[PDB]
């Protein structure tokens, strides 16, 4: 029964699809008969938000994107989430949901792998409390709260960061590999560092309220 | 030694090399190896046919072999260009045919005996194989990622093709509650 | 107790038959074409491909069924028919019985449907074939060629219109429309890169045979003005165009029904080809050049001596045999056990409208089934063992040992134990020809039943046997399900079709 | 939202189990729409074109 | 009396082919 | 021959016992026994014998053998 | 090639091919080529002149390059790819297949007993620092200035 | 390349998660990350590799049920082909 | 014997897509095996009239002539069934064109 309630929905968009397009047509006929040049114009085709054709992002209104961010397809952020210049989020292939209190950097790339194993989700899970890096590369990987990423970090598919954990910059994580709650690891071939420590934690708490506080001004001056 | 005297397609000249000594080809022999050779295959036949043999006589078998082992006791000690030596390995091929039985007996130790290769004996690589997780232990992962390579899955045993599109319980509910949450939110 | 009602299920169901199989083609079609816009692939899990295989498969099957019901009432009704002519031993009452026309759907091409027992077996062999081809193609067709999924569907179309009709030039462009859909499964679907020159091939062969047919059918319209089997009792062919018209069409058909002279194509074509396609091609689409010349064959009156006919199908005999024993390559042998076999047949249709055309008829589905087993059994050593060489692979006992059993139990159906069709065929054509020709039937037997047996028997048992010692790490698994019951399906039809109605044969 | 919801009176690999199962869900649900709209995409030429082309074809043969 | 091991795999020794298999002894 | 390993994945029959021989042998020998009663009671339908001893054809009696009149 | 795990990669100035070329306008040139590849794409990838090459080659599936030269190739199709060889590679170089001397002996402009075509050549290791020489090769089709 | 989906949603997968346990502690400066999901496949512990593991009887009845209508069908089509309502009995049968 | 340095080899058209099964797991292959595979499609003649002497003359003459042979034992064997009235090898026509079991029926 559903069905029928998607083939009305694709009958509905193929017509609005047609009547725009004959409408963009014949004002581009009326510019040629008025000698007009205006829908010449070779404007930036560039959107913020890009939604696949039941793939829409949803957040909420507390949330900062920067005009030059690109959320494509299925992207859910929570409340006070923050993505930064130039970030993209392809969720076109499977969802990336990003928690509350969460900071995305400006180069930071989010994308998905098209299948994994059994038992393994293959779209993109961010927790709350998450400070994210500029220059990072995020492909489906589970980053639980309270969770640090340095900048020009990559981490891959099947990844899993439990509660706490901090990730040095400049530092890559292998597919399916798991690094411990309250731990600093660091390098390409990511290695273990000392557990870390209240003073730490509580520095890196602060960062990314001051980040966040820090996002919010600029979308407030944005406005 | 391996026992492939009629399994190939020989002549009589490689078959009577290979009898009387362990090579087709005896001219790259050291003078003491053939003579080494020769005098095992003389002793190996003349206990193939007077100790073990139709009506055996022990007293004939030991002067036959003290006569040979004299006589290669004078050959080793000849000089490879002398006609003496080669009259003597002549004599000696000559009686290897003469002595040349097409049913003889091949020891079940050697490589073309008749009960050689009777079982297939499987190596590790094939003890060690379970596709499917029945005797040994399968990851849901189907394998452990090494560093520096991307995760991706095994390719399967059959690669049929033959599916369907994804199945879903009936009366699946499925339904954007993340959106609905949301747009509900504000 | 046989009355109209049996009649008018006979022909509703011939009929209805192919509409649901235009019907699912036209629906599958469309929803491919309308469904994307390029029309290839989308490699992901919700790609149209998915459902059109299972369309495909779906229909052809549920085809079948409803052929085998459709198959029943004829053979019934034909022998009802039979017995009311037969009875009918008043002077003064004759058989005159005027059926009507179904108001559902018209009569394709605006003809009559007539159908006979050979044309149905035919078409059952069609579709069995079809069915296992398909099955054994799945993994060949991929991005970028997955439209070549349809290519039964309509080849169990054409072959239908083919079976179905009294219309010699209908019976002609249908014969004609089979080449362009092989060429292209040839040139796009096999992997091998020696297929392109092998295609050439195939097409250069099939064609001038078909041209030779096309002359011997343009003869045979000019003179008659006529395109109906029936008026061809009306009119007499003198001696010169008689034995124009046998010479081309035998010479014709020999060329697609592998003629001594003429198998260059048919060894690179199995050879280079995929496995699919050259069960298709061995199990049903050389039968289609039996069919027509019968037809032709028997329509006609020729005054000719058939020996140089039987003479060449002979020498295709003793030739394919002879050459068993120096293949290494398991497909070129069995390609050579088709050569031997289709000429078997072949022979039988060179003394006219005699008993010995049911022989034939009926070594025509036992070779079908016979050939198809053993491209299939090929096609999976080839997939195990990624070679098909004797000399690269031995030993297929002691390592998945289901598929040398199967090996072994289809040596000895094609060696011919008397309990099933291949005994029964081979019967038929020996008694007729040891009363035709008792030095030339015992010379035939000797020649096949001996030396390309032991030849085959050489090559394929050196396989079965032996120790699998050199890539133990590589070894692969044994028969999986739809392989087994492939070949159990073969085994069975083999020996339940060896209790067929004996009315028919 | 588990996502959402707060997590801390759990241990890591609580969190973690739930936070997987959770995503596994809703991508069970996004793949039922996705292949539900795909599937109506397939349906809808079948009924909008399959009478025109057997009219098309008819009036060529018969 | 002694506790021997497996049996040894050059029980099956492994052929190596030396020589090119003519055509003409197929 | 001294025993040596097979692997478990392949399904071949070396050196094979099963322990529970006794119920699959009864199991497969009594419907076995049942099977060929009804074949040899269908058969016996289509069972030819002479006549006993002391007993004589009456070459105008039905069952004995007949030509074709033409 | 031959490696070993944690060994650092090899320099592509050491693997370089030199080839020794004079001119249509009898200038020198050095030209860099690598093994596995045809002395045609070699002198396009480095742009040298006086070659045509029309048929660009030949064709993609029995081609000459392969070592063993498949029986039922087409060989070349244009003959405008000549080059000259000098005495020691081109001894080296061996007897012409009988559809390149067939294409080489036809064409419109002379040639000479050195003749080669450049489709033809699989660039080897002991080509280093060979010399060769291109005179300008014929022009065949309209299509050509196009 | 198969792309279909592993995670499905009519059953559970069958698993267990004691084997293959994780580290998760005591690092050193040199080794690599633990694994994350590390679960293995459970067997049913009755499931035979070697046989068809079938306890159904609709083959079985599908089978029984198609040949007694077949005896049924021929009882009627002998008991029409004679001209009776039903087949006419005999008092004693002889051998063919 | 040295093993092979070239070879004829296994190829595959452009694009093709590989066979997967059984995990896919392919081993490097035996030169002297894969050149018997590719020898006898690519031998040839050397010249003209070298087939005739090749092997036997006087068999691979006999293996030319076997279609002589056989049509003229059938023409004997035709000339024992002429005088002796038995089925000869001709196209018999006794059913008059009407097909084994072919339905003729009539419309209207
Ligand atoms: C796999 C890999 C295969 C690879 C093959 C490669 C090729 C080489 C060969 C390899 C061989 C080894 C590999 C396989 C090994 C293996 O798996 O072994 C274990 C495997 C058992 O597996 P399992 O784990 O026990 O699972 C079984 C289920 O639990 C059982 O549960 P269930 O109680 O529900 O039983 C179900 C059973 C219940 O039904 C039956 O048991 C009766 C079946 C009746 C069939 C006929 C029906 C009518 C249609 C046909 C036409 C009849 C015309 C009139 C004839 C009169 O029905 C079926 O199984 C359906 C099968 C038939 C479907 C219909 C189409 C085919 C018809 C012919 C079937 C022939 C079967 C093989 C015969 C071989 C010898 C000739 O097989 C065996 O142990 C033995 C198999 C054969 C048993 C035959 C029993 C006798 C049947 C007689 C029926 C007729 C009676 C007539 C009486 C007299 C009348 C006058
Ligand atoms: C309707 C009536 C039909 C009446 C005839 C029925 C014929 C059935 C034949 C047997 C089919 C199964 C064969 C299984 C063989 C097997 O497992 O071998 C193991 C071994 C291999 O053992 P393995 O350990 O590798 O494998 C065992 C495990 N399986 C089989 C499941 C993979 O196979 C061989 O050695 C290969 C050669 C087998 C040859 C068998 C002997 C001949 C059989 C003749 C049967 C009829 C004789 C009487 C005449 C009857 C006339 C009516
Ligand atoms: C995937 C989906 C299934 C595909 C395979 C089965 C397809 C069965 C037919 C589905 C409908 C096809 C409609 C085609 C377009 C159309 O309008 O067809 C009408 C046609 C009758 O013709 P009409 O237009 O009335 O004009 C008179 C002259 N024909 O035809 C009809 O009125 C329908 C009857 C045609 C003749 C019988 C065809 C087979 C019927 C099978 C019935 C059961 C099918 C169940 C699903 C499978
Ligand atoms: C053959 C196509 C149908 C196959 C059977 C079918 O509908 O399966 C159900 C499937 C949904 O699958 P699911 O719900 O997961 O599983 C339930 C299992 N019955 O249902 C679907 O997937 C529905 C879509 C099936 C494929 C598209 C429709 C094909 C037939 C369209 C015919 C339209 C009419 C054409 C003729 C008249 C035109 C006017
Ligand atoms: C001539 C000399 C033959 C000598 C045979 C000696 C071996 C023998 O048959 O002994 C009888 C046997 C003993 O069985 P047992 O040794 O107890 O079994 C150990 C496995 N648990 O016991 C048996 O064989 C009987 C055990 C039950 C057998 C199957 C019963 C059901 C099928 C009956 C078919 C008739
Ligand atoms: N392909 C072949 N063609 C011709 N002769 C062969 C071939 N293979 C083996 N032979 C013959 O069989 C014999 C096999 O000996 P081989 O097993 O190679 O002994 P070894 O391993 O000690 O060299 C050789 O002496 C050779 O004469
Ligand atoms: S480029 Fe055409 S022949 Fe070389």
């Amino acid at each position: 029964m559903k069905l029928f309630q998607a083939m009305w929905t694709r009958t509905i968009y193929s017509i609005g699809r047609m009547v725009r397009e004959t409408g963009l047509a014949l004002d581009r006929y009326g510019c040629k008969l008025e000698q007009d040049i205006s829908c010449y114009e070779p404007l930036s085709r560039h959107r913020n938000i890009l939604p696949i054709y039941d793939l829409v992002p949803t957040f909420y209104h507390s949330t900062f994107i920067a005009p030059n961010s690109s959320l494509i397809g299925a992207v859910y952020l929570g409340q006070n989430t923050v993505v930064g210049y130039g970030s993209t989020l392809r969720g076109d292939n499977h969802a990336i949901r990003v928690g509350h209190n969460t900071v995305i950097g400006d180069k930071v790339a989010i994308s998905n792998v098209a299948t994994l194993a059994a038992g393994i989700p293959v779209s993109t899970n961010i927790g709350n409390h998450v400070n994210i890096g500029a220059g990072c590369v995020l492909q489906s990987c589970v980053v639980d709260d309270n969770v640090t990423v340095g900048h020009n970090t990559v981490i891959l598919e099947g990844s899993v960061l439990e509660r706490g954990s901090v990730i040095a910059p400049n530092s890559l994580v292998p597919a399916g590999r798991l690094i411990p709650s309250g731990q600093l690891w660091a390098g390409s071939p990511v290695r273990y560092v000392r557990d870390l420590k209240e003073e730490e934690i509580k520095l890196n708490l602060e960062q990314t309220e001051q980040n966040l506080s820090i996002g919010k001004t600029h979308k407030s001056s944005l406005i | 030694s391996k026992a492939y005297y009629f399994v190939k397609n020989f002549s009589w000249a490689e078959v009577s090399n290979l009898l009387c000594y362990g090579t087709k080809y005896p001219t790259v022999l050291n003078h003491q190896q053939k003579v080494t050779r020769l005098y095992r295959a003389t002793l190996r036949r003349v206990y193939a046919h007077q100790v073990e043999g139709y009506k055996t006589d022990f007293k004939q078998y030991n002067e036959n072999i003290t006569d040979i082992g004299k006589d290669f006791n004078k050959m080793l000690a000849l000089k490879p260009e002398s006609l003496e030596l080669q009259a003597y390995f002549k004599k000696y091929e000559d009686l290897q045919e003469e002595l040349f039985d097409p049913a003889m007996i091949i020891d079940e130790s050697r490589p073309y005996a008749a009960s050689s290769g009777r079982y297939y004996i499987f190596d590790d690589y094939l003890l060690k194989f379970d596709p499917f997780g029945f005797y040994s232990p399968k990851l849901l992962s189907e394998n452990r990622p090494e560093e520096a390579m991307p995760f991706y899955e095994d390719y399967p045993q059959n690669d049929s093709h033959w599916n369907l599109w994804e199945q879903f319980p009936e009366d699946f509910e499925d339904s954007n509650a993340e959106r609905e949450a949301i747009l509900k939110s504000n | 107790m046989f009355n109209l009602n049996t009649i008018y299920l006979s022909r509703i169901f011939i009929e209805f038959n192919f509409y649901f199989l235009f019907f699912l083609f036209l629906i599958s079609s469309i929803i491919f074409y309308f469904s994307k816009i390029i029309s290839i692939q989308n490699l992901n899990q919700n790609s149209v491909f998915n459902f059109l295989k299972l369309a495909n498969i779906f229909g052809i099957l549920i085809s079948f069924f409803i052929h085998i019901i459709s198959f029943w009432f004829y053979c019934i009704y034909s022998y009802n028919l039979s017995l009311n002519i037969f009875s009918d031993i008043n002077l003064y009452n004759s058989n005159s019985i005027e059926l009507l026309n179904n108001s559902l759907l018209p009569n394709y091409f605006k003809s009559n449907i007539t159908i006979d027992f050979f044309g149905l077996i035919l078409l059952t062999l069609a579709y069995i074939v079809g069915f296992v081809s398909i099955l054994a193609l799945d993994t060949r067709l991929y991005w970028k060629n997955i439209k070549y999924i349809f290519s039964f569907t309509i080849f169990l179309l054409i072959v239908y219109v083919y079976v179905t009709v009294s219309n010699i030039l209908l019976f002609f462009m249908c014969y004609e429309l089979l080449l362009i859909p092989s060429f292209l499964i040839v040139y796009f679907v096999s992997p091998s890169r020696r297929a392109i020159q092998a295609s050439l091939y195939f097409v250069i062969w099939t064609q001038l045979g078909s041209l030779l047919v096309l002359i011997a059918i343009s003869y045979i319209i000019s003179i008659t003005n006529t395109y109906e089997f029936n008026d061809l009792k009306y009119f007499n062919f003198t001696n010169s165009e008689s034995t124009i018209i046998i010479f081309l069409i035998f010479l014709g058909f020999g060329f697609k029904a592998p003629i001594w002279p003429f198998h260059y194509w048919l060894t690179k074509t199995h050879v280079e080809a995929p496995s699919g396609f050259s069960i298709y091609l061995s199990g049903f689409l050389v039968k289609t050049a039996l069919y027509g010349f019968y037809k032709f064959n028997t329509s006609i009156f020729i005054d000719i001596d058939s020996s140089i006919f039987i003479a060449i199908c002979i020498m295709g005999v003793v030739d394919s045999s002879l050459k068993m024993w120096g293949q290494t390559d398991l497909k070129k042998l069995v390609a050579y056990g088709t050569i031997q076999e289709m000429n078997i047949i072949y022979l039988a249709f060179c003394w006219g409208d005699s008993c010995a055309i049911l022989g034939g008829i009926l070594f025509s589905a036992t070779h079908a089934f016979l050939s198809a087993l053993m491209f299939f059994l090929v096609d999976c050593i080839y997939r195990r063992y990624h070679t098909r060489s004797l000399v690269e692979v031995n030993g297929i006992l002691h390592i998945t040992p289901n598929l040398g059993l199967s090996i072994l139990f289809m040596l000895v159906f094609f060696s011919g134990i008397p309990g099933t069709i291949k005994f029964i065929s081979e019967f038929y054509i020996f008694s007729g020809l040891l009363e035709a020709s008792p030095f030339i039937c015992f010379i035939l037997m000797l020649v096949a039943n001996v030396l390309g047996l032991i030849g085959f028997s050489k090559s394929w048992f050196n396989a079965t046997f032996g120790m699998p010692k050199k890539n133990t790490k590589y070894l692969p698994m044994d028969l999986s399900f739809k392989e087994s019951y492939i070949i159990l399906y073969c085994f069975f039809f083999l020996f339940i079709f060896s209790y067929f109605s004996s009315i028919f044969f | 939202n588990v996502l959402l919801s707060n997590r801390k009176n759990l241990t890591p690999q609580e969190s973690v189990q739930k936070v997987i199962n959770y995503a596994l869900l809703q991508d069970a649900k996004q793949r039922s729409r996705t292949l539900r709209h795909i599937k109506a995409s397939w349906v809808i030429p079948a009924l909008l074109f399959t009478y025109p082309a057997w009219y098309l074809a008819k009036g060529a043969v018969n | 009396g002694w506790d021997r091991p497996d049996v040894p795999l050059s029980f099956n020794p492994l052929y190596v082919h030396k020589r090119e298999l003519s055509i003409f002894d197929t | 021959f001294q025993k040596y390993p097979i692997p478990r994945y392949l399904h071949v029959g070396q050196w094979i016992v099963n322990k529970n021989w006794k119920w699959n042998t009864f199991h497969m020998f009594f419907p076995t026994a049942i099977l060929c009663f009804m074949v040899w009671r269908n058969s016996m339908i289509s069972t030819a014998k002479p006549p006993n001893y002391g007993e004589y054809v009456d070459p105008q009696s039905p069952v004995a053998p007949k030509a074709i009149k033409y | 090639h031959h490696h070993h795990a944690g060994d650092q990669a090899d320099r592509v100035a050491d693997k370089i091919i030199w080839i020794n070329i004079q001119n249509r306008i009898g200038q020198f040139e050095r030209i860099s080529a690598f093994e596995g590849e045809s002395l045609l794409e070699a002198l396009q990838r480095n742009k040298v002149a006086g070659i045509v090459a029309t048929c660009e080659g030949g064709e993609d599936i029995n081609t000459m390059l392969e070592k063993p030269i498949d029986p039922v190739t087409y060989g070349p199709f244009c003959s405008s790819c000549q080059v000259v060889v000098s005495n020691p590679w081109r001894n080296k170089m061996g007897n012409l297949h009988y559809l390149e001397e067939r294409n080489l002996v036809r064409s419109s402009y002379p040639t000479t007993e050195n003749s080669r075509l450049a489709c033809c050549i699989l660039v080897e290791k002991w080509m280093n620092e060979m010399i060769i020489s291109i005179p300008q090769n014929p022009n065949s089709v309209y299509e050509d200035n196009m | 390349r198969q792309n279909f989906a592993k995670n499905i949603t009519t059953t559970d997968i069958p698993k267990d998660s004691h084997h293959f346990a994780a580290k998760r502690s005591g690092f050193t400066q040199t080794e690599q990350a633990p694994f994350a999901y590390n679960d293995v496949y459970q067997y049913p512990k009755d499931y035979k590799p070697w046989n068809y593991n079938y306890k159904g009887n609709g083959v079985l009845l599908a089978l029984f049920l198609g040949s007694a209508f077949s005896l049924v069908a021929y009882e009627r089509s002998y008991a029409s082909k004679t001209g009776r309502y039903q087949r006419k009995v005999q008092q004693n049968y002889y051998q063919i | 014997a040295a093993p092979p340095a070239a070879f004829f080899l296994y190829f595959f058209v452009p694009d093709n897509f590989p066979s997967a099964q059984s995990g896919f797991r392919t081993a490097s292959r035996n030169p002297f095996q894969v050149q018997f595979v590719f020898a006898y499609d690519n031998w040839e003649y050397k010249y003209c009239g070298q087939w005739w002497s090749m092997g036997s003359l006087a068999v691979n003459v006999l293996f030319f002539v076997v279609p002589l042979f056989l049509w003229l034992i059938l023409q004997t064997q035709s000339d024992q069934s002429s005088n002796r009235d038995d089925n000869s090898l001709t196209f018999y026509f006794s059913n008059a064109g009407f097909f084994f079991f072919q339905i003729y029926t009539n419309t209207g």
